[PDB]
């Protein structure tokens, strides 16, 4: 099996910057490489074979360069469609092996999360579960960490979250983390809170609330 | 016009296997090989293999040899792809690939392998808390399969909303949250319901969401 | 005609060497008594070159008694050939007068029904063409044998990436291939010709790039009308 290490692993540009996608092939894999663009739920689309080869319809602003084992994507001048995902592929050898894949995000001004917390609501308590949501609202970049603390007490293992593409107007992010518990569980404590840290606040962020109100 | 169409989703338990076809149409079957690949949900590609459609010879990823099948039927254009011994970690959109030429790829098919049954969702509604600008939103849990759809109002509410995609828990069932902002003056004025919709389960709930008392 | 040897004299009495300036300058088979089909893509940079037909030929300089060089009266190229691509590329030169059939001048038969090789199938090549990887020439006529490699293999990405039509056929080229030279030579396949060497702008001997022969069965109507 060839190894297709593609660099990096996410990539930040303005519109009409120069940029460049690497791939490294852990042998010899002569010219047998090919570009691959894909979008949140679509089909990837091919750019490139032959490490160099255009397809039909492929703006010029793609390129490829490349032979033996180190290979580049060329966006020469970044459009707003051109952010998206990139997967470098190997054909030379079976089996045939994609690189991990590299995201092109938009790069912006820094904006601080707006923090939300939703106590589980009365009809869901109604059954033996109960959910804490916690919001972080169009923020940016998506670096996050969100901290579950009940009662002050650091929980660990009992809460996913869920981060939104990048939204097309203002180019900001929002993720969910959501705290679930049992019925049980939920009425043994008072205090609830998420603690928000994030490059855009000074100082870490905690929103709250008291099971009652 | 040359397309390759994919037959439609699928679910199934983990033992059971799954036949996905791949309808080409616009260029000589025979001429092409045809190659398939699998992403796991949020996850990179992978080569599953090809198959020569004249001589129905295939070349296979040896992590899919023991018990994928690839077959052809010349007369109707038709690749098809066997997959047996399912297990969860087959989750994943499956594809087909013309291997030469122009790369012609198709829309992809999902396949979904867990325990569960088709479920219904629990819509549970997030209480705005209450300055200038709040949050409130609906919680969609314990579903299964995907998809959930939500709109708000009918789809008349449109901005400000962000509908996060859904997380897997460790029941196996599907969790979705879908929040929106609008101003504190607004809140006892407007109403706020959001509709969610589950095909699979043939479930219609309109939520809702007013702040407690 | 690498991976070969030296044919016997003679012994392909369809074999013909089409000249410019009276130099070899592709191969070139008789299918009929005044008709020599060869790759049109060998005319394309001849301009207003020479073009004669030597037949009878084993070396192209010692002195044989059958060789005769004939003069072209007439070269008609596939209408829809051109130098982008390599789809129908094929030639027929009408010769001066019809040619002295003997046991070393002889018409080769070619196929009429369009089907497939079977893969791995054998098949019988000649020429004047490269010979070893330095891209010298040879005197005195070569030949190989070649298994034919199917079209679906032959399109994948790292072969010829799909410019294998219908009207194509493929053989492999490991060590044995046909090169430079032997364009429009005969590609014979059960005693009958079945493609005609195209190549051109291909090195040979790559296992990673096969020979790609014209299959003149595709092209039967067009051959008959000119030849009627």
């Amino acid at each position: 099996d060839i190894q297709m290490t593609q660099s990096p692993s996410s990539l930040s540009a303005s519109v009409g910057d120069r940029v460049t996608i690497t791939c490294k092939a852990s042998q010899n894999v002569d010219t047998d490489v090919a570009w691959f663009q894909q979008k949140p739920g679509k089909a990837p689309k091919g750019l490139i074979r032959s490490a160099s080869s255009r397809y039909s319809g492929v703006p010029s602003r793609f390129s490829g360069s490349g032979s033996g084992t180190d290979f580049t994507l060329t966006i020469s001048s970044l459009q707003p469609e051109d952010f998206a995902t990139y997967y470098c592929q190997q054909y030379n050898n079976y089996p045939l092996t994609f690189g991990q894949g590299t995201k092109v995000e938009i790069k912006r001004t820094v904006a601080a999360p707006s923090v939300f917390i939703f106590p589980p609501s009365d009809e869901q308590l109604k059954s033996g579960t109960a959910s804490v949501v916690c919001l972080l609202n169009n923020f940016y970049p998506r670096e996050a960490k969100v901290q579950w603390k009940v009662d002050n007490a650091l929980q660990s293992g009992n809460s996913q979250e869920s981060v939104t593409e990048q939204d097309s107007k203002d180019s900001t992010y929002s993720l969910s983390s959501t705290l679930t518990l049992s019925k049980a569980d939920y009425e043994k404590h008072k205090v609830y809170a998420c603690e928000v840290t994030h490059q855009g606040l000074s100082s870490p962020v905690t929103k709250s609330f008291n099971r009652g109100e | 016009e040359v397309q390759l169409v994919q037959s439609g989703a699928e679910v199934k338990k983990p033992g059971a296997s799954v036949k996905v076809s791949c309808k080409a149409s616009g260029y000589t079957f025979t001429s092409y090989y045809m190659y398939w690949v699998r992403q796991a949900p949020g996850q990179g590609l992978e080569w599953i293999g090809e198959i020569n459609p004249t001589s129905g010879g295939t070349n296979f990823n040896e992590k899919f040899k023991s018990r994928a099948t690839l077959t052809v039927d010349t007369s109707t254009s038709t690749a098809y792809l066997e997959l047996s011994s399912l297990r969860s970690e087959d989750t994943a959109v499956y594809y087909c690939a013309r291997e030469g030429g122009f790369a012609y790829w198709g829309q992809g098919t999902l396949v979904t392998v867990s325990s569960a049954s088709t479920k219904g969702p629990s819509v549970f509604p997030l209480a705005p808390s209450s300055g200038g600008t709040a949050a409130l939103g609906c919680l969609v849990k314990d579903y299964f399969p995907e998809p959930v759809t939500v709109s708000w109002n009918s789809g008349a509410l449109t901005s400000g909303v962000h509908t996060f995609p859904a997380v897997l828990q460790s029941s196996g069932l599907y969790s979705l949250s879908s929040v929106v902002t609008v101003p504190s003056s607004s809140l006892g004025t407007q109403t706020y319901i959001c509709n969610v919709n589950h095909k699979p389960s043939n479930t219609k709930v309109d939520k809702k969401v007013e702040p407690k008392s | 005609i690498l991976g070969g040897r030296e044919a016997e004299a003679h012994a392909r009495p369809y074999m013909a060497s089409v000249q410019l300036n009276g130099a070899h300058l592709c191969g070139g088979v008789l299918v009929a008594e005044q008709w020599v089909l060869s790759a049109a893509h060998c005319l394309e940079d001849a301009a207003d070159g020479k073009v004669q037909v030597l037949l009878g030929a084993h070396s192209l300089s010692q002195p044989e008694p059958s060789k005769r060089l004939y003069d072209v009266l007439r070269a008609v190229p596939h209408p829809d050939s051109q130098p982008d691509t390599i789809d129908h590329d094929l030639l027929l030169l009408q010769l001066s007068e019809k040619a002295t059939l003997g046991p070393a001048v002889r018409p080769l038969p070619w196929q009429r029904v369009d089907r497939d090789v079977a893969p791995g199938t054998l098949c019988d090549v000649a020429g004047w063409g490269i010979v070893n990887h330095a891209g010298r020439r040879p005197d005195s006529l070569q030949h190989v044998l070649l298994p034919v490699l199917d079209r679906a293999t032959c399109n994948r990405r790292t072969h010829h990436d799909g410019a294998i039509t219908e009207r194509l056929m493929c053989a492999e080229s490991n060590r044995r291939d046909s090169c430079k030279g032997d364009s429009g030579g005969p590609l014979v396949c059960g005693g009958v010709l079945e493609g005609v060497v195209t190549s051109g702008s291909r090195v040979c001997g790559n296992r990673k790039k096969p020979g790609i022969y014209t299959r003149v069965a595709s092209y039967a109507a067009w051959i008959d009308s000119v030849l009627a």
